[PDB]
């Protein structure tokens, strides 16, 4: 069974849907990275990270800031996963802290997304509903999920 | 040498100038008979910055007493270290302003003013090497604001290479004891901006906060402020008047805080402050002071220095300590807050060290940093005063005495366009 | 028959100072008081019958120090009226000492430098001291680099300045007036040697395990340094170096003279003892990018030559076995054009040790002095820093005042860029 | 190094620490005024990990104190060695919570927290290396229960990486002083699962049983309650700040006795215990020590546990002894009672010893055993709230401070599934 | 020229590397001190005038065990900077050691290896020494050797590991990191020596005929046996054995390199003289089950190879007299395929006696280093206590939140039960 659960990932990392939020993570670099990059500059700590890569903690406040938790990611561990998971091939060198180098923060968001569907796949059900979620609308399904989820 | 004269103004300044003398006369052993009685050899190398020599082996301080009424005068002389003031420098009148800005400086203060700088042109003339002056006076009254900031352009256009300092209490909204403050408060920010090289505010609203919330005294009175305004004012000098890893005189701060000439309205704060009760709880070190430094609520004015960002910041450590220590602890305190400092302009801190601390503390620290958050007082000045000129209420005081209202729009519009410059910077990006 | 003369200028300059001249009284036996209870003679004059005076000047605008020298243990030693003092400071303002109070004080210091060099008849060169962020010590020290320049002609001078940390600093406007004065010294002064605080701060903490450092730690080790480099002129040597066998060795175009140095071994008493100090693991040690005397890393560039000095009981031998090794390694390349990089000398007497200071005493050490191509970093910095400030023309009101040009920081920036660009050129292999 | 700090709350956690200080005190050699009066050099080596140091070489605890009372500690202050604690770190409120969970949890508790947690993070942010924080509080209490547990996940939501203790006194049903003890009990043994790294469980039954049978002491006081539960607190850290032949820090308890993250629920005992008339009949000997620890009426706790089985167990011996003593009796306990030990796991004692006994005493032991016994204490407490809760009595006191019964059936339902977890390895077999 | 570095690491390891320290220098007639009032070098280096530096170091995170080392007699002896210490323990966690507080100190241990190395000439190899049960020493072990591996290469390493005993354990989570700590030196250490605590206390027991023996008196017997397997290369001997001459003579295979020691005689002076010690009686008595080092019984199984040392006034004829007797033996049989399997090597120095100690002064002695097939029964027992615990993952959380991975655990298994599937495939007869 634990040889299965590994088989099946990385194909969805390779996935054209992944790789525009992460191809719009591109942009992210674009202004959304350069934003996140903007806030990494801000952590001291920066002399231990890539120039090219987002901490972390400005990866978790990413998704806390964002909604995309607890909305879309009911479990603060999901974050971790998803951050761990894009990562995982990366050495620590010299005791540097990892960095989101182009993605491992991409990665993260999407173990959020595939880890807990959630808040985000509630907006995909009501989407595929043809519903146009205006932002009262996602903003109410995320308060009845986080209520549902305490 | 480089040593500095004394002049103060209005009731407040001499309220403060009381405390400021026995401070400074209690850190160098000076007894109130003007004898020296000190410990250290130290406090003796460099007493001729603030205290003259006279026959007989005393000393007497280099200041100035002025007001339009002689109770406040006839008052200090009988407190504790009053008799070192010489009698030749205390200068009266005997009528007073009745906090009307115009008597005090236009009808009153421009025929008494005449014997009081003849004072003060005798002090400056005859001193070794002069470094500058400093004034303490209030905004809240009539006679201090106005004889006081007319003094201020008398001194400067006789002395325009000197340096000037000036103390000034600004009326808060929330404490008020005058009904006409915002008027000349309006009329002396107005010229204040215009003569002065460094401008302190500090209001009497921060000094109660600070009172009940941080010392935590049950019955904070006029004394205490005062003893707080003096020691904050002592701080500043310090490194001048002692050795140290490395000396800083007032001109060199001038240099470092203010960069650019319109802009110079700084608030300060003083550290360590602990309650009686939790002065043994608590360790000395250069953290403690640098994090009580920085705190919003220890600030002697009553603006929230997180609501902007600061251009510059200053540090007058005292007592014997490592340097290495306190330049990466300003180091720190500026990674970790980089978004309340200005970004172009990099390392914004500058650090001063004094060997000798203050008398019965090991160490302490005297902060002076430039910040964009002082335009909120200005703009309540502002709005109280736009609020009460519309309908030229106690207009006719001020006008009967030669005054009128041009005068008035434009000292608004001036204060109005330092507001508005003053806080141009704060959005300016690189 | 050979001399060098040291000029002091500046509160940092002043107490490194102090710091060598400690040292060299110790090492030549001479007590305090300047009285022995011929070697003596590059550094000292004897006055007939007694006592040695110095080959020294101290000079500051700003009287504190001076004064402290003067009262302390060392009162007798130096000549009263060679240790020339000021009234008024700068206040970290380069024009000021540079235009305005440094000129009446210019004259004096070279009529005390003329008075001292009649009495030398070999004299090897200058040194000059000077901490570069700050007013009096860059302005007097270029104007007085720039008369000497041409009194003197070939004479060769060298300058330890002290340059401000990559991040770390105490003044907010060091980086207008550091680069004002490496323009002034980039075409005046032959050799030039890196010397921030930040570099020696991390070697205090790594290798002598302490963590409250202070300034006279530093300045101990500076002083080392110092005599490490002259101890080939005043003791008996195997394979002696002159101070004019440099720009022969060291520099290969007239504008390239910027070299960084280091120090091995940097060990206290409580486990030098422990480890045998062989000359292989010192030399290994000196060529540590962690042990550089400046903040910048040698493994960002090439090496261009290698001039590096050994005291005690080493043999030649063991240094050719060493150079041999460094050449092997892959993470040390140098130049294309250069072959052979290293200058060697060895000298016999051993370092000698300061009561109640950190260093240990041992019988082996190694002083580098390197010119390398990764230097350009830290002017690419303080470039990156100026440029912030200049862009909105902030502070420029304290210098323009002074009477220097609008034009004078723009030539500058341009000499700054020139050197640059020279930089990369002379790196790139053919 | 690797020390603590101390902080406590309630009225049951004040009194705790007021004899836990006086103990750790009277070990160390310190007088009620600070001052060191001790005979042996071990006894200030390691004393940086409860003691601050201060000017005057006097001694401060970091300790913290809180209550929304002021009454308890205004009188713990007038008790002996109550002048240690520093002023400062005293924080209270003008209201109190009533016993209400609510109130010091919501709307009262969650206001003042932040004056406590200002100072909690001075503490942390100053100490050298932090091992972590130790909590004394009741369950059986509002104010204590409420803004101790709130507390827990502040400081756990800041410090992750820490160790957190805390030492938890839960209401009996034999003794019982208040009627709304099983709602406060139940509602924070649910916060507290998911925080707290370790928890250890205090009763005053069983605390009066043991003083009854084994002291064989006519009159019970809370001194002697306060007492044992301070010697057993302290047997904790002995190791930490005393040397021996196989140290073991908190850490290391934390590793060995967990095996589930959320299984860390221990009993504890303290061993020996004599009466005053045979303290002179018994000799002190390890099988001795060991025949009491495991003891089912020396535990700290009602539970009785040869109702179930140990998971794990852990000793602490104190004295001087031969190891190969300790191993064979703590195999020989092992043998003769398999049927009260899991059997997946082998060899699940853990074993240290400590070279300084207790003042007095020649040997003693310490013992921190996780079983399955400890089950029967949540049945009851959730037994008697289901039993109030069903009627809804005294639900409007907490539903009037925007408290819902939602979040008692979620703490009802949390608490059963602990239980049933907490017992499901008890029939797990290999 | 010849010389071996031995490294201590962990609470074990540095306390028997203090047994083992205070025999050399015993043995070598070196005072405390480090001062004498040319075999020497082997263990030691001359400082060029007076005192002697072990070549050792001793590395921990927990400070206790060094800072008691630092304060003993033996303060003088070692170099102050060569005992590595940390701030915070693993606590028994391997993943602790091996990935997160191991790393930053490893560096360190490495320079100082690299310090130590350049010094020798004929360097042998290295000793390591480490109880395995443990977080720091099994961890800090591995990593060590991991980084020697590659950083030397073919040099010879040598691991002295105390396993723990079968039924007999301090800890209750020691399988975990043992089992991998054996997969980490099983593919990294040249020979490994079984040393676990139950059989020495038999010994002890039996022999010494002491009833409550302490760690001292373990650690004194494993120092015999290292001063006995290391006197051939300090002392002139009839037939001398070299480090690097076991590979070559008891490690059959290279995966095959576990073997277990005995010692002989082991006898106390109150009846030691009563009898001959004869060469025959005690090369019997080193071949005794009962007197195996490691609780291992040699009757289960077959013998590989025996390399056996003498010390004293032995004479080879008597050696070959007693072979012979031991091959006659039917109840000692060796493997097929080796007709020969004995290597015998003589030394004229007696063993030394420590005064208070509880061994004797004896002019005869044996020391065996034997490789058995029985080896297998404590890798099977170890696997068994693993699997119990690792099928229901007890324990599990507090590695994998150290970063070490799920699948970790199971390679080791596989690869122990690979090294259990070698040993019963080599011990079959063709
Ligand atoms: N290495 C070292 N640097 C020092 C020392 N003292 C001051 N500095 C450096 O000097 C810089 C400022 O110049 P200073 O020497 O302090 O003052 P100055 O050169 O006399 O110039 P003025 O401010 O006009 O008096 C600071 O940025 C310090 O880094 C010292 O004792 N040792
Ligand atoms: N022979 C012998 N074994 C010891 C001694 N001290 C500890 N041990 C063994 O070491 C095992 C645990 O490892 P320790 O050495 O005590 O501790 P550690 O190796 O430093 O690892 P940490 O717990 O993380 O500090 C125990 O099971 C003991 O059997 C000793 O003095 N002699
Ligand atoms: N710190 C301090 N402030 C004072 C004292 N006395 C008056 N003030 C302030 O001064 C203001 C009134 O100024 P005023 O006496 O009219 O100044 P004058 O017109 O120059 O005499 C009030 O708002 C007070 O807050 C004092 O003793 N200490
Ligand atoms: N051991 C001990 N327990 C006490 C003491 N005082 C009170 N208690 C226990 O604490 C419980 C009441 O807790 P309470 O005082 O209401 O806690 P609070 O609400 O935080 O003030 C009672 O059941 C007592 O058993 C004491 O001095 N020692
Ligand atoms: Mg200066
Ligand atoms: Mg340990």
């Amino acid at each position: 069974i634990e040889k299965v659960s590994n088989v099946k990932i990385k194909e969805l990392f390779q996935k054209d849907d992944v790789q525009s939020v992460y191809k719009t993570n591109e942009f992210k670099l674009s202004q959304l990275f350069f934003y996140l990059k903007k806030y990494t500059y801000r952590e001291i700590s920066r002399q231990n990270i890539a120039d090219n890569e987002i901490s972390y903690k400005t990866f978790n406040w990413f998704c806390y800031r964002f909604n995309i938790y607890p909305e879309i990611i009911s479990n603060p561990k999901d974050i971790l996963l998803i951050y761990r998971s894009v990562t995982r091939n990366k050495q620590v060198i010299d005791h540097k802290p990892i960095g989101l180098s182009e993605e491992e923060f991409k990665e993260a968001m999407l173990r959020i997304s595939i880890k807990g569907k959630k808040i985000f796949n509630k907006f995909s059900e009501q989407l595929q509903k043809g519903i146009n979620l205006n932002e009262s609308e996602m903003a109410k399904i995320a308060d009845d999920e986080n209520k549902e989820s305490n | 040498m480089r040593e500095i004269v004394h002049i103060q103004g209005g009731q407040c300044g001499n309220q403060i100038g009381a405390k400021f003398w026995e401070v400074i006369s209690d850190e160098h052993g000076i007894d109130p008979t003007g004898t020296y009685h000190g410990d250290s050899d130290l406090q003796l190398e460099r007493i001729n910055v603030y205290y003259n020599e006279a026959t007989g082996g005393r000393y007497v301080p280099r200041a100035i007493l002025m007001d339009l009424e002689p109770g406040t005068m006839d008052s200090v002389r009988a407190g504790p270290f009053g008799q070192l003031f010489r009698p030749d420098n205390f200068v009266f009148g005997q009528t007073g302003a009745g906090n009307n800005w115009a008597k005090g400086h236009y009808t009153e203060g421009a025929e008494l003013i005449d014997s009081v700088l003849d004072v003060v042109r005798k002090e400056a003339e005859g001193c070794d090497c002069l470094q500058g002056f400093q004034i303490t006076h209030s905004l809240g009254g009539g006679t201090g604001s106005g004889m006081g900031t007319l003094l201020i352009s008398k001194v400067r256009e006789e002395y325009p290479d000197r340096i000037m300092e000036t103390f000034s209490v600004v009326p808060s909204p929330k404490v008020s004891d005058t009904v006409v403050e915002p008027y000349n408060a309006t009329l002396s920010v107005h010229q204040l901006v215009e003569n002065a090289d460094e401008c302190m505010v500090i209001d009497n609203e921060a000094l109660y906060d600070i009172c009940f919330r941080t010392l935590k005294l049950t019955t904070p009175t006029y004394g205490d402020l005062n003893h707080l305004v003096s020691a904050a004012m002592s701080g500043v000098t310090c490194c001048l008047r002692f050795p140290g890893q490395l000396n800083s005189d007032l001109r060199k701060l001038a240099v470092n805080l203010i960069p650019f000439p319109r802009l110079h309205f700084f608030m300060i704060g003083f550290a360590p402050l602990t309650s009686r009760g939790s002065q043994q709880y608590r360790a000395l070190t250069v953290p403690e002071l640098t994090q009580q430094m920085f705190d919003a609520k220890n600030m002697m004015c009553a603006a929230d220095p997180r609501h902007g960002r600061y251009l510059t910041a200053s540090a007058l450590f005292r007592g014997r300590m490592s340097t290495k220590e306190v330049d990466e602890q300003m180091l720190n305190v500026q990674n970790k807050n980089s978004s309340y400092f200005v970004e172009w302009i990099p390392n914004n801190i500058k650090s001063s060290i004094c060997d000798i601390p203050p008398k019965g503390l090991k160490m302490a620290v005297t902060f002076v940093g430039n910040s964009t958050a002082i335009q909120e007082m200005f703009k309540r000045v502002a709005e109280q005063f736009t609020a009460m000129f519309r309908r030229k209420a106690f207009l006719h005081w001020y006008t009967g005495e030669g005054m009128d209202e041009m005068e008035f729009t434009e000292a608004e519009s001036n204060m109005n366009d330092l507001v508005s410059e003053y806080q141009q910077y704060q959005d300016a990006t690189a | 028959m050979r001399e060098v003369i040291s000029i002091h200028v500046g509160q940092g300059g002043i107490q490194v100072g102090n710091a060598c001249w400690e040292l060299f009284c110790l090492e030549h036996g001479i007590q305090p008081d300047g009285q022995m209870p011929d070697a003596f003679n590059t550094f000292f004059s004897e006055t007939g019958a007694g006592k040695h005076v110095p080959r020294a000047v101290f000079l500051d605008l700003e009287p504190t120090v001076i004064d402290e020298v003067r009262t302390g243990t060392y009162r007798q030693l130096f000549h009263p009226e060679q240790l020339i003092s000021g009234k008024e400071d700068a206040a970290n303002n380069f024009a000021r000492g540079h235009y305005t109070i440094g000129k009446e004080i210019v004259d004096l210091c070279l009529d005390r430098i003329r008075k001292l060099a009649d009495n030398c008849t070999g004299l090897q060169g200058f040194l000059v001291f000077n901490s570069v962020g700050g007013g009096t010590g860059s302005g007097l020290g270029s104007l007085l680099l720039e008369r000497l320049s041409v009194d003197y002609g070939k004479k060769s001078k060298l300058g330890f300045t002290i340059y401000p940390s990559p991040q770390v600093s105490t003044a907010v406007v060091e980086p207008y007036n550091s680069i004002l004065s490496t323009h002034s010294l980039l075409e005046h002064t032959d050799v030039a040697v890196m010397l921030d605080n930040e570099a020696i701060y991390d070697i205090c903490r790594r290798n002598l395990d302490i963590e409250r450092p202070t300034y006279t730690n530093l300045n101990r080790l500076i002083a080392q340094v110092i005599s490490s480099l002259t101890a080939s002129l005043r003791f008996d040597g195997a394979l002696n170096v002159d101070i004019t066998e440099f720009q022969t060795n060291l520099v290969p175009y007239p504008r390239i003279h910027f070299m960084l140095s280091s120090y091995a071994p940097i060990i206290s008493a409580e486990k030098a003892y422990h480890e045998q100090l062989s000359v292989a693991e010192i030399t290994n040690s000196a060529f540590e990018p962690a042990n550089m005397m400046a903040k910048c890393d040698p493994r960002h560039g090439k090496y261009m030559a290698c001039s590096m000095m050994y005291r005690g009981d080493v043999v030649p031998k063991d240094v050719n076995a060493s150079i041999a090794t460094i050449k092997t390694k892959r993470t040390i390349q140098f130049v294309d054009w250069c072959p052979t990089g290293f200058k060697v000398g060895i000298n016999y007497q051993p370092p000698t040790v300061v009561p109640g200071g950190d260093l240990a005493k041992v019988m082996r050490a190694v002083c580098m002095i390197s010119n390398s191509t990764a230097i350009a970093e830290v002017f690419s910095r303080l470039d990156h820093k100026f440029d912030l400030m200049y862009a909105k023309r902030a502070f420029v009101h304290w210098y323009v005042g002074e009477g220097m040009e609008e034009g004078e920081f723009s030539e500058a920036r341009e000499d700054l860029a020139a050197l640059e660009k020279d930089y990369e050129e002379v790196g790139i292999e053919t």
